C-alpha cells in the first residue's frame, strides 16, 4: 500500500518493515537492534527512516551497548553515526524526531556544547528543537560555568616554561 | 559377520560375492578391524583406549593453574562532578596512578 | 556405525608434498579434496589433493604431522573440500589455518569459494581510516577494496596495516556492532616471534578483541602457507554473509607464492617465469576478488583487503608484483629513498593511487583531500628547487611542506586530530611557523587547548578536548556554516598565541643543552602526533 | 593435578604469569608456607602502618 | 561557602562518592582498591588547608 522501492540495481524490493521494528523496540541493549537491521537487510528489506529512529529511541533509552560493559561505550557517537549511515549511505535523511532522540542524550550526558551544534544545525535543516531541552542545554551550561567545569581542568593549568619531552607528557 | 555383510550391503555393489579373511594383531588387544568394498572400520583397543585418552590429554593441555582467571571487565569511569569539582587537576594523576598499580601491584 | 573410506596407500613422499598409490580401480577421488593418512592408529595427518594422473596416483599436499608420514601407511578420504570453524567465537585468537589454535602465554566454512558476482556487490561509499593522513587524504582507502602495499624490506608494510588494526578500535567500542570493522592479520612464511609482538601490541591497545591471527610460520609446512590467506577470507565470508565489515592483513604474498612454487614444482608441474607454475596469477585473483562491498541485498557487508608484496631494490617488475597491481585497485607505494630519507611512513605518492577516490573517504575529508592533489601537484613542480626566494617563496612552497611534517607519523591518527591539521595548512593559518615548528604546533592544537588555557573563550562549543565534534564533523563537514567560523575563531588564536608565546621563545635559544633538549622533543612530536 | 600445582606454588617452585604475587585471595581465585600466606591475607598497608607485625606473627 | 561545606561532606563519606560495588568486582585484590581510597583523602586535606 505504498510506494514500491528498488534497489540500486533495480530489483523489486521488501517494504514489510514492522515485524522488525517491533524486535527493536523489544530488545533491551541497544547492540541487538543493529543486528536487527543486518538480519532485516538480509531479507531484501531494507530499513526506512521509522526503523532508524526505533534504534534510536532504544540506544537513548537503553543501559548498554551489550549485555556485559564495554569500555569506550558512548551514547551519541552510535546515534551520530546512524546519521551518517543514514544521509550518506543509504540515501534516507532525518527528521525531527531523530535529531530530538539526538539531542536528548547530550542533556543526558551533560555535555552542553555538542548540544549547541546540534540546536544550529537543525535549524539549519528547518528543524526545530523543545524548549524543554534547549532550556537543560543552557541549564548545565549555566552549572558547569560557575563550577569552574566549564572546561576540564587539565586544560586550565600552566604549561612547562621548559621545553621537555617528559614535562608535556609524551 | 552381521557387521560385515550389512557393510557389504551398505557398499555401491552388493551383488559380487563376498569371501571374508581373518588375521591376528600383536598390537590389538581388544576389539577388531574389518575392511570390506574399501570401507574400513576401525574398533579396536589400541585406537579405541587412544581416542578416549585423548580427551583427556587435550582437557589438561587447556587448563592453566598457574595463571590468574580474567576478572570482570570495567565500565568507563565516568567521575562524577562532585569529585572533579573538589578535585580538578588531580584525577587524572589518580587514575595514571591507578593503572600504575594494577599492573605492578 | 561410521566406516572410514580408504583409496590407496602412501607411495611416496618428498618434504612437504607426497603421492598416493591407489588401492582398487573402480575407486575414484575428487579433486581439491582433503584426504587423511593414518600416521598412527590414534593421529590423522590431513592433506589435499592437487594432482591427479592416468595411473590414477594422486599429487598431495601435506599441512599436519608430516615428520610421522611413511610409504605404506593408509589413506583415506571425506570426500569434501577443506573447511575451517568459522564464527564470533574465533576473534581474539591465532589459529592455524587448519582452525587450530595456537596456544600463548559446529559451523564450518569453505577454504576456497567463489567471489561475489557482479550483482551481489554494491560499489564504495564508505571509508576505512588507516589513521595516516596520506592515505586517509591523498589516497582515500574504502570497504570492499582491496589496495596493496609494495615497499623494499623494512620500510613500513606491515605497520601501515598494524596501525589500521589499530585505528578501528576506539570508533568500535563507540559504534554499534553491525559498521565496526574487525580485523584478521594473516602472516604467510613470517618468524613466530613476529607473530608473538603482533599478538602483544594488538593486546596493549585493546585490539585484539577484533582481530584473530592467521599464523602460517616459516617452519610450517608450504602448504599451510598456501592455504593461510584463505582461511582468512574464509572467515571474511561470514562477516560479509552476516553483514558485518571486516579486514584482511596479508602479510608477504611473495611468501604465499614461493610455498606454490615449492608445492608445484616438487608434483612435477612445469615451472614457468621466475620459475613459478604460470598460474601464479589466478591464486591472488582467486584470492582477492573475494573482497567486496557486498549489496543490500547480501547484508551490506564487506571485507577491505592490505596485501603486501615485498620489492627488491625499489623495481615493481617482477612476476608477482605486476600480477598483484594488476589485481588490486590501488597500491601504497613505500620507498627506501624516503624512509632512509628521514620521513615515516615513507608513502611516495607519485607511485601510490587509489582507484576510488573521493567516494570512499569523507564528506569533510573530499574538501581537504582535493585540496591537497592540487597543493601537491603543484609544489611537486617546484620542491625540487632548493629555496632562493626564502621570502619570494610561493604559497604552495610553504602549504606543502608543512604538510610534508605533518605526514610524519608512528601511530593512527583520530579524524578529528587530522583534518584540523591539514586544513590550517591548506588554508594558510599555519605559515608563518617555521617548518621545524610544525609538529608541536599540531601537538598544542590536539593536545593542549591555548585559547582554554589564555582565557580567550569566545567560541561557544569548537575546542578539541570534546573528542567527540568527529561525529558532527564527519556528518555535517568542516566547509558547513555552523563549523566554518568557530574552526577559525580556534585556528587564529591557536597561531597567535603559538607566535607569541612558544615560536619567540624558541627562536631565543642559543646554548646546546636546551637546544638538544629542544630539539628531541619535535622527534617525540613527530612520534606521538 | 591442580592440588600439584597448589603445592608447587605454595613452595614456591613455580612462577606466575606477568609476575603474578602469590597471595591467599589470589590463590583462593585461581581456584610454614601456608602461615605466611595466612600474614598475605592482611593488608600490607594495614601491618606497616599500624605496626601490626611489630609485636610479632 | 558551597564549596566548603562540599568538602566537609566528601571528607565525611569518602567511599560513597566512589562506586564502591563496581571497584570490588573490578579489582582483584581488595589491597589496590584500599591504596587508591587513601590517597584522595590525603589529596583533600591539603586542598582545603
Ligand atoms: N611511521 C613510522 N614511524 C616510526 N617508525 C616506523 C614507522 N613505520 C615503520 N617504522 C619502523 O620501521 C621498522 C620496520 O617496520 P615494518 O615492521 O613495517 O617493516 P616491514 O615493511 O614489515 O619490513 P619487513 O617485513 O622486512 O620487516 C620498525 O622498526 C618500525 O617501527
Ligand atoms: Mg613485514
Amino acid at each position: 500500500a505504498g510506494g514500491k522501492r528498488y534497489d540500486l540495481f533495480g530489483y523489486e524490493v521488501s517494504v514489510a518493515t514492522g515485524p522488525f521494528i517491533e524486535e527493536i523496540k523489544k530488545a533491551q541493549f541497544y547492540d541487538d537492534a543493529g543486528e536487527v537491521i543486518v538480519k532485516m537487510n538480509l531479507a531484501n528489506t531494507p530499513p526506512d527512516l521509522q526503523t532508524y529512529n526505533a534504534v534510536l529511541e532504544r540506544i537513548l533509552n537503553c543501559k548498554s551497548k551489550r549485555s556485559q560493559p564495554v569500555k569506550g561505550e558512548n551514547k551519541f557517537a552510535a546515534m551520530m553515526d546512524i546519521l551518517e549511515e543514514m544521509d550518506a549511505r543509504s540515501g534516507i535523511k532525518p527528521n525531527a524526531e531523530s535529531w530530538g532522540y539526538v539531542l536528548k542524550e547530550l542533556v543526558q550526558a551533560g555535555d552542553f556544547r555538542l548540544g549547541w551544534v546540534c540546536i544550529a544545525g537543525m535549524k539549519s535543516l528547518g528543524i526545530t528543537p523543545d524548549q524543554a531541552l534547549v532550556d537543560a542545554n543552557e541549564a548545565n551550561a549555566a552549572k558547569a560555568k560557575a563550577a569552574g567545569t566549564d572546561f576540564p581542568a587539565y586544560l586550565k593549568k600552566a604549561a612547562p616554561e621548559s621545553f621537555d619531552t617528559k614535562a608535556w607528557g609524551i | 559377520r552381521k557387521q560385515v555383510e550389512e557393510l557389504h550391503k551398505e557398499s555401491p555393489l552388493k551383488d559380487y560375492k563376498l569371501v571374508l579373511e581373518t588375521k591376528v594383531d600383536p598390537s590389538i588387544g581388544g576389539g577388531y578391524i574389518l575392511e570390506v568394498c574399501n570401507q574400513v572400520v576401525n574398533r579396536s583397543a589400541a585406537a579405541a583406549a587412544a581416542e578416549t585418552a585423548a580427551l583427556a590429554k587435550a582437557s589438561a593441555a587447556q587448563v592453566d593453574w598457574t595463571s590468574l582467571p580474567a576478572a570482570p571487565p570495567r565500565p568507563s569511569p565516568s567521575a562524577p562532578d562532585t569529585l572533579i569539582r573538589l578535585l580538578g587537576s588531580v584525577v587524572d594523576d589518580l587514575a595514571d596512578a591507578d593503572k600504575v598499580e594494577q599492573k605492578y601491584g | 556405525l561410521e566406516a572410514k573410506q580408504k583409496i590407496g596407500f602412501v607411495h611416496g613422499i618428498d618434504g612437504t608434498i607426497a603421492t598416493i598409490a591407489p588401492a582398487a580401480s573402480k575407486v575414484t577421488v575428487p579433486y581439491n579434496t582433503v584426504l587423511e593418512i593414518a600416521v598412527s592408529a590414534t593421529n590423522i595427518a590431513n592433506a589435499l589433493v592437487f594432482n591427479l594422473e592416468k595411473d590414477g596416483s594422486i599429487g598431495v599436499i601435506l599441512l599436519d604431522n608430516i615428520s610421522e608420514v611413511r610409504s605404506g601407511q593408509d589413506v583415506y578420504a571425506t570426500g569434501s573440500l577443506l573447511k575451517i570453524p568459522v564464527g564470533f567465537h574465533m576473534l581474539g585468537k591465532i589459529i592455524n589455518p587448519l582452525g587450530k589454535e595456537i596456544p600463548t602465554g559446529t559451523k564450518l566454512g569453505l577454504v576456497e569459494e567463489m567471489a561475489p558476482n557482479i550483482v551481489s556487490r554494491q560499489p564504495v561509499n564508505y571509508n576505512l581510516l588507516t589513521g595516516y593522513k596520506v592515505i586517509d587524504t591523498l589516497i582515500p582507502v574504502g570497504r570492499g577494496q582491496r589496495e596493496l602495499i609494495l615497499g623494499d624490506r623494512q620500510t613500513g608494510k606491515t605497520s601501515i596495516a598494524l596501525s589500521t588494526i589499530l585505528n578501528q578500535t576506539k570508533v568500535n567500542n563507540e559504534i554499534l556492532s553491525k559498521n565496526n570493522v574487525l580485523s584478521v592479520y594473516v602472516s604467510i612464511g613470517q618468524r613466530c616471534s613476529n607473530v608473538a609482538r603482533i599478538h602483544r601490541l594488538l593486546t596493549e591497545y585493546d585490539a585484539m578483541k577484533y582481530c584473530t591471527i592467521v599464523a602460517a610460520t616459516a617452519a610450517d609446512p608450504a602448504g599451510l602457507q598456501y592455504l593461510a590467506p584463505y582461511a582468512g577470507t574464509t572467515l571474511g565470508e561470514e562477516f560479509r554473509n552476516s553483514g558485518r565489515h571486516i579486514l584482511l592483513v596479508y602479510d608477504d604474498l611473495s611468501k604465499q607464492a614461493v610455498s606454490y612454487r615449492q608445492i608445484s614444482l616438487l608434483l612435477r608441474r612445469p615451472p614457468g617465469r621466475e620459475a613459478y607454475p604460470g598460474d601464479v596469477f589466478y591464486l591472488h585473483s582467486r584470492l582477492l576478488e573475494r573482497s567486496a562491498m557486498m549489496s543490500p541485498q547480501k547484508g551490506s557487508g564487506s571485507l577491505t583487503s592490505l596485501p603486501i608484496v615485498e620489492t627488491l631494490s625499489n623495481d615493481v617488475t617482477a612476476y608477482i608484483v605486476t600480477n598483484v597491481i594488476s589485481i588490486t585497485d590501488g597500491q601504497i607505494y613505500l620507498d627506501a629513498k624516503l624512509f632512509t630519507g628521514g620521513q615515516r611512513p615513507a608513502v611516495n605518492i607519485g607511485l601510490s593511487v587509489s582507484r576510488v577516490g573521493s567516494s570512499a573517504q569523507n564528506k569533510a575529508m573530499k574538501k581537504v583531500g582535493g585540496a591537497l592533489k592540487m597543493l601537491m601537484g603543484e609544489y611537486r613542480k617546484m620542491a625540487g628547487e632548493q629555496t632562493s626566494g626564502s621570502q619570494n617563496v610561493s604559497p604552495v612552497m610553504i602549504r606543502g611542506a608543512r604538510c610534508l611534517q605533518l605526514f610524519n607519523q608512528k601511530g593512527p591518527s583520530y579524524f578529528m586530530d587530522a583534518i584540523v591539521a591539514l586544513y590550517a595548512v591548506t588554508n594558510g593559518y599555519m605559515d608563518d611557523v617555521k617548518l621545524q615548528y610544525s609538529k608541536f604546533y599540531e601537538f598544542l592544537l590536539l593536545n593542549k587547548d591555548l585559547p582554554v588555557l589564555y582565557g580567550q573563550v569566545n567560541n561557544k562549543y569548537f575546542y578539541m578536548y570534546n573528542k567527540n565534534l568527529n561525529y558532527f564533523i564527519r556528518y555535517f563537514g568542516l566547509n558547513h556554516e555552523i563549523l566554518e567560523p568557530e574552526l577559525k575563531k580556534y585556528i587564529e588564536i591557536h597561531t597567535n598565541l603559538f607566535l607569541d608565546n612558544y615560536q619567540s621563545r624558541m627562536n631565543e635559544l642559543k646554548s646546546d643543552e636546551d637546544l638538544v633538549q629542544l630539539k628531541n622533543l619535535l622527534y617525540a612530536c613527530k612520534r606521538t602526533v | 593435578v591442580k592440588f600439584q600445582t597448589l603445592y608447587n606454588v605454595l613452595t614456591g617452585k613455580q612462577h606466575l604469569k606477568d609476575q603474578v604475587p602469590v597471595k591467599d585471595c589470589n590463590l583462593t581465585a585461581i581456584f610454614l608456607y601456608l602461615k605466611r600466606v595466612d600474614l598475605t591475607r592482611y593488608t600490607r598497608e594495614e601491618l606497616t602502618t599500624y605496626g601490626i607485625l611489630a609485636c610479632g606473627p | 561557602p558551597e564549596l566548603k561545606v562540599l568538602f566537609k561532606e566528601a571528607l565525611l563519606q569518602p567511599a560513597k562518592l566512589l562506586p564502591l560495588d563496581v571497584d570490588y568486582q573490578c579489582s582483584h585484590d581488595r589491597e589496590v582498591v584500599e591504596a587508591k581510597r587513601d590517597r584522595y583523602l590525603t589529596a583533600l586535606v591539603e586542598a582545603e588547608q
